[PDB]
């Protein structure tokens, strides 16, 4: 496990917080699995971005 | 919304996630309150530190 908090692990965090359309309830779920599984830093991110785009306007 | 947190808040956010003693659930709880209350950022990051050091080894 890479608890050292690599670069991508740091970027994934912020990127998840930047999501405007994404609510705190969802963002929390990602941050949760992010700390429990830093390896998903790329997966959860894509899932958060995909979710932020789901609530995105027209 | 970025209208609440920009950088100053993002700093406290990362500090909360960098806590190894805290799990994903605990941190995601301090991050939420942060973005929802960028005013208590220092109080939220403080609590986070009090929790980490609490369950901490020493």
């Amino acid at each position: 496990v890479d608890n050292k908090f690599n670069k991508e692990q740091q970027n994934a965090f912020y990127e998840i917080l930047h999501l405007p359309n994404l609510n705190e309830e969802q963002r929390n779920a990602f941050i949760q699995s992010l700390k429990d599984d830093p390896s998903q830093s790329a997966n959860l991110l894509a899932e958060a971005k995909k979710l932020n785009d789901a609530q995105a306007p027209k | 919304v970025d209208n609440k947190f920009n950088k100053e808040t993002q700093e406290a956010s990362w500090e909360i996630f960098t806590l190894p003693n805290l799990n994903g659930r605990q941190v995601a709880a301090f991050i939420s309150s942060l973005l929802d209350d960028p005013s208590q950022s220092a109080n939220l990051l403080a609590e986070a530190k009090k929790l980490n050091d609490a369950q901490a080894p020493k």
